[PDB]
């Protein structure tokens, strides 16, 4: 998904004037989140259990 | 020949057309070419 968006980025000072690129829909940070959560509550069960 | 969209006392980009696009700043100098 960021070589998705790096792509885009990249293509982006060709495009002609008036046209936007936007990202209506996105499961990245569903994911992102769903994963970092579970990072957060590993550390606080490593700590809170010593 | 034209007929819209260009009236007398215009310029036109006819030498260097691959940095250009438009909505930048570009500077002048005449053509080259005839």
């Amino acid at each position: 998904a960021k070589a998705i968006r790096q792509t885009i980025a990249n293509l982006e000072p060709f495009m002609p004037q008036g046209m936007k690129v936007v990202y209506p829909y996105d499961t990245t940070p569903v994911v992102s989140a769903s994963i970092h959560e579970v990072v957060k509550t590993l550390g606080e069960a490593i700590l809170l259990v010593f | 020949l034209v007929t819209e969209g260009l009236n007398a006392g215009d310029k036109i980009i006819t030498e260097g057309l691959q940095f250009v696009q438009p909505g930048v700043e570009v500077k002048t100098v005449p053509a080259k070419n005839v």
